[PDB]
């Protein structure tokens, strides 16, 4: 082979994104595109391992709390404008402002830097952010607490610079596809809602040398099966995350070499809606928690290597060993589901009177079949004490209804940001902005700001077993199977691995190779 | 993050 003399490529990303302003997004296909167009710190190559970003060089003090950034002297953005320290405490300030209403704000109190919380509950102003430029191009970033896997957390969406510029002229107007300005590989060429997304090179990007890939598509496909026949029919390189159950043994063999699968750091869910009768009654989140089975849907709806989980974390993450699956996931369904039935008619349910609710899912076939198979199960399982809908939404849509809690129970699905347990466990903080399921319980907060203070690894192991313990007590939430992550790739399509623990991917670390 | 598909 070589490389080929056209350089594109056409990518699922699978939903129209809410939004190309990271502070204001916290899906996947919004972090898909803020990748191309910005860069934070530090990013990574093909399987996630860290090099230099708008950092060429970095350091920390030895109690983990003081973290140094050296800025490249000569970078720009994609508009001329020089990219500075100044840049990033702009940035990481406009997160926490309570005015940018941050689905992510929390994320610089999860890096535990000075007064970040104080800042997202309005007690100090942005401008008391532990963070600072020390010159035009030192960053230097204020933990309360050591946090050894800082550099890591550096690589997030969240923590992208912006242009400080640019953004104070025009405000949130500065995401249009005429004003964006950004640091990253890629600008933007072209955007049709729910159609696609065109990038070209940022030929200012300071890595543009290295990069190889000219132009790309990111299309906006929600049905597996659509991807697939796209793919299928070469009009698309990469499918998104995501296969059809009844097609995946044929398409291992028939496309041998082109489908890509792992264990992912992932885990999806039924979130409840913790304060919205009636799942705000302990009872009846434990019996929704006794009666799913989650075998059926690892084995019987899906098949491709999804595992059954009764917790949130996947207790293969880093930190994560300690933490155990409840005593209930070990009994016999029919004990569990005899359980099941008395706390539903405890809580006044009946056949004629049964427990009705709504699934609220984004639009995409997988979700329906698993939404169908709990509808199915939780009615047969309780002997009709549950009756359940469907509600399908366009994924801004339903986006916004769980952070509004304009639903009872929803599809969730959370990927690690970082490989740390804390990435999970920071999930259910009572004061989390990530946490719609509008869970709280002191005991939880305090298991794990115990655990911010530990110097050591198994110190804060333990904590997270025992963060993990209560909301499984609480039955917070019904968690149903860790993930993988299967995805057809074209055989002329290279740099990609799927080996990256966050699940990134980078324009700039793929290549087109001919014959 | 928020995972849309499965």
């Amino acid at each position: 082979t070589q490389l080929d003399e056209k350089q594109h490529i056409v990518i699922n990303n699978g939903a129209e994104p809410q939004s190309f302003d990271p502070h204001k997004t916290e899906g996947v296909p919004e972090s898909n595109v803020a990748y191309q167009l910005l860069e934070g710190l530090v990013t990574s190559d093909s399987e996630g391992k860290l090099q230099p970003g708008a950092a060429e060089s970095w350091e920390n003090t030895p109690d983990f709390k003081t973290w140094t950034f050296h800025l490249r002297k000569d970078a720009k953005w994609s508009n001329g404008d020089p990219v500075t320290a100044h840049d990033f405490v702009f940035a990481w300030r406009r997160l926490v402002d309570p005015a940018t209403a941050a689905p992510y704000a929390s994320y610089l109190s999860y890096l535990q830097v000075e007064n970040a919380q104080d800042i997202i509950d309005g007690k100090k102003k942005p401008a008391e952010l532990g963070v600072e430029a020390k010159d035009d191009y030192t960053f230097v970033v204020h933990a309360t607490n050591p946090v050894p896997y800082a550099v890591s957390l550096t690589t997030h969406q969240s923590l992208l610079p912006l242009p400080q510029k640019v953004v104070e002229k025009l405000g949130d107007a500065w995401v249009k596809k005429e004003n964006y300005v950004g640091n990253g590989a890629y600008k933007l060429a072209n955007h049709i809602i729910n159609e696609k997304i065109e990038f070209e090179r940022n030929p200012l990007y300071w890595n543009d040398k290295e990069t190889v890939i000219n132009s790309a598509t990111f299309l906006a496909i929600e049905n597996p099966s659509t991807d697939v026949a796209r793919y299928r029919a070469g009009d698309l390189d990469m499918t998104s995350y995501g296969l059809p159950p009844e097609q995946f043994a044929k398409l291992k063999k028939e496309l041998l070499g082109e489908v890509y699968v792992t264990r992912t750091l992932g885990t999806y869910s039924y979130e409840l809606n913790n304060k919205k009768a009636p799942f705000d009654n302990v009872n009846i989140r434990k019996a929704l928690n006794l009666s799913l089975d989650r075998n059926v849907i690892t084995d019987k709806v899906l098949g491709q290597g999804q595992t059954p989980t009764y917790v949130f974390t996947p207790t293969y993450i880093e930190e994560g060993h300690l933490i155990q699956q409840p005593a209930y996931s070990k009994e016999p369904m029919a004990q569990r589901n005899e359980e099941a039935i008395k706390l539903l008619e405890e809580a006044g349910y009946s056949k004629a009177n049964p427990l009705k609710f709504s699934i609220l899912y984004n639009t995409n076939e997988n979700h329906k079949k698993v939404a169908i198979a709990a509808a199915s199960m939780w009615k047969a399982n309780t002997k009709g004490l549950i009756d359940v809908k469907l509600e399908n939404q366009e994924w801004k849509t339903y986006i916004d209804s769980r952070r509004a809690g304009r639903y009872d129970v929803a599809r969730a699905g959370w990927h690690a940001d970082y490989n740390q347990a804390t990435t999970f466990g920071n999930y259910f903080l009572s004061n989390s902005s990530n946490n719609t399921a509008k869970y709280a319980n002191p005991e939880y907060d305090k298991a794990m700001a115990e655990s911010y203070a530990a110097t050591d690894a198994e110190g804060r192991a333990k904590a997270y077993a025992k963060a993990e313990e209560i909301l499984g007590k609480d039955y917070g939430i019904v968690p149903i199977f860790n993930y993988v992550n299967p995805r057809l790739v074209k055989p002329y399509v290279k740099g990609y691995s799927g080996k990256d623990p966050q699940d990134h991917i980078y324009l700039r670390n793929l290549y087109i190779i001919k014959h | 993050g928020i995972i849309n598909t499965l």
